[PDB]
RNA sequence: GUAACGGGGCUAAACCAUGCACCGAAGCUGCGGCAGCGACGCGCGUUGUUGGGUAGGGGAGCGUUCUGUAAGCCUG
């Protein structure tokens, strides 16, 4: 009798819709790749995905405490010499919103061929509309 | 309907005409053997959990062979300090069938 | 007459040369392992000298 | 009486290129290479019989939270309190039942909430 | 008694010692004289 | 090239004090197997204990060629 593995054959997902308005950018992200990743089921497997669909709406009012507002920065590098650039936080909610949710989620998660597929899960709108309909997504209060 | 048993240090959940494989036991090849122990037993949706035993749970098995398992090497080595040392090894069992279990 | 419970309590691993032959005139050989001593002056004075790694139960 | 290795050599080196099947490249083909193969492969499978007692247990735990979870209750809380109403079962059968037998992982988790009121 | 079916007394016919034949005889590699030194030498050694 | 929290992120997920839970090793306990040494009773039984190793010391073995046993034994 060896232990139960689960197959991705059999695996079945749920569609939900969370909204992120005033709600603090890290204890938010943390819950969302938890069941990213499926450790809120019984069949937890970690070589299968088994998580669930998940639509983020109104990622632009999403909160921070502190000065970070102002103070926190986004680092990257552009692959030719003397390319590194930067951004604050406000700069990037007025000029892509969405990337805010995504960069704290992508970090949170696994790092591989599975890890990326996880991501390709998430559905993040600056607004409070979307159209998915037809997979009748249910409200979660994360 | 399932039970659970602890046997050889481990515990097991068997069915009713089920084969289990455990450590060896020094009994003939034969005959029946009686695990009078028994953890918790479940008969669809009547549970009896015991503390840490359910009173009067016995459950009947029968050896059906005795023999060796399969053979595994044991390689130790150590770089630059001239070193080295090999072995083999083979572990005894028993098979038993699930005769009948009742509380 | 009356006897004590003696138990190890920690490794030996480190130790100065002279707390470990107070370990083996009281006979304990790893730790977990408990013995069966009489209670005199002399048996208490080197249960002093290794307080620090050993546990009594009178 | 002279002696001549060359039976007995091929022999010996037979065997080890036997044990390198699946190997990549000159590792199943060639004999210098495809001894210190088979040595590192036997060093790994002894280590890797500790870790498997290891990696069992901590998906079994991982199992647990989340069926105790669905319930009201944590790990930690969980093990204490069968604890102390005297149940003896392990992290084996108890992952088993969270999975195949909903309804009697249940009875678990109300037996051990008695325990802590 | 045959040719066949004569044996030794126990203890009378102990094997010789041969140096560097492997790992496992423990008389391997610099057979039993340590590293670099005027002993360690073919026909090292000083006089009485 | 962020670059003086491993990272995400944190207003506690930081620091001080007190308490009760749990995780965590090839340590300890449970079950099965092998060997070294010492005692006590007639090679055997019981009982206690030990088994990481370079230089190096001690013990016990596998297999290869040739001589007798052999005008034997095996083999179109
Ligand atoms: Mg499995
Ligand atoms: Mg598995
Ligand atoms: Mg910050
Ligand atoms: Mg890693
Ligand atoms: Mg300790
Ligand atoms: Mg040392
Ligand atoms: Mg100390
Ligand atoms: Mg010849
Ligand atoms: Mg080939
Ligand atoms: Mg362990
Ligand atoms: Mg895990
Ligand atoms: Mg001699
Ligand atoms: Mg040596
Ligand atoms: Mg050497
Ligand atoms: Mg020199
Ligand atoms: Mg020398
Ligand atoms: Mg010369
Ligand atoms: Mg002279
Ligand atoms: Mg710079
Ligand atoms: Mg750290
Ligand atoms: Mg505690
Ligand atoms: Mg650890
Ligand atoms: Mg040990
Ligand atoms: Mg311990
Ligand atoms: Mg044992
Ligand atoms: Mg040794
Ligand atoms: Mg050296
Ligand atoms: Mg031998
Ligand atoms: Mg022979
Ligand atoms: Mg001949
Ligand atoms: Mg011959």
């Amino acid at each position: 009798m060896k232990t139960f593995t689960a197959k991705p054959e059999t695996v079945k997902r749920d569609w939900y819709v969370v909204d992120a308005t005033g709600k603090t950018l890290g204890r938010l992200a943390t819950e969302l790749a938890r069941r990213l990743r499926g450790k809120h089921k019984a069949e937890y497997t970690p070589h299968v995905d088994t998580g669930d669909y998940i639509i983020v709406l109104n990622a632009d009012k999403v909160a921070v405490t502190g000065n970070k507002r102002t103070d926190k920065v986004y680092y990257h590098h552009t692959g030719h010499i003397g390319g590194i650039k930067q951004a604050t936080f406000e700069e990037m909610i007025a000029r892509r919103p969405e990337r805010v949710i995504e960069i704290a989620v992508k970090g949170m998660l696994p790092k591989g061929p599975l890890g990326r597929a996880m991501f390709r899960k998430l559905k993040v709108y600056a607004g409070n509309e979307h159209n998915h309909a037809a997979q009748q997504p249910q409200v979660l209060d994360i | 309907m399932y039970a659970v048993f602890q046997s050889g240090g481990k515990q097991h959940r068997v069915s009713e005409g089920q084969t289990v494989r455990l450590e060896k036991l020094d009994i003939a090849t034969g005959e029946t053997v009686e695990f009078a122990e028994v953890l918790m037993i479940a008969n669809g949706e009547e549970v009896k959990i015991g503390v840490p035993f359910v009173d009067g749970g016995v459950i009947k098995a029968e050896v059906v062979a005795h023999g060796r398992g399969e053979k595994v090497k044991i390689v130790k080595f150590r770089r630059r300090k001239h070193y080295r040392k090999q072995q083999g090894h083979r572990q005894w069992f028993t098979d038993v069938k699930i005769t009948g279990i009742s509380a | 007459a009356k006897t004590i419970k003696i138990t190890q309590t920690r490794s030996a691993i480190g130790r100065l040369p002279k707390h470990k032959a107070t370990l083996l005139g009281l006979g304990l050989r790893r730790i977990g392992h408990t013995v069966e001593r009489e209670d005199t002056p002399a048996i208490r004075g080197m249960i002093n000298a290794v307080s620090f790694m050993v546990k009594v139960e009178e | 009486a002279r002696v001549k290795r060359g039976v007995i050599a091929r022999a010996r080196h037979k065997k080890i290129l036997k044990q390198a099947k699946g190997y990549y490249g000159a590792r199943s083909r060639v004999y210098r290479v495809a001894f210190q193969a088979v040595i590192k492969a036997g060093q790994y499978a002894y280590r890797d019989r500790r870790q498997r007692k290891r990696q069992f247990r901590q998906l079994w735990i991982a199992r647990i939270n989340a069926a105790a979870r669905q319930n009201g209750i944590s790990y930690s809380k969980f093990i204490n309190g069968l604890k102390k109403a005297s149940v003896e079962i392990d992290r084996k059968i108890l992952a088993d039942i969270a999975v195949f037998d909903k309804v009697a992982f249940t009875a678990l988790v109300e037996k051990a909430k008695a325990a802590l009121a | 008694m045959r040719l066949n079916t004569l044996s030794p007394a126990e203890g009378s016919k102990k094997a010789g010692k041969r140096l560097g034949r492997g790992i496992g005889s423990g008389l391997g590699k610099t057979g039993g004289r340590g590293h670099k030194g005027q002993k360690s030498r073919s026909g090292g050694g000083v006089r009485r």
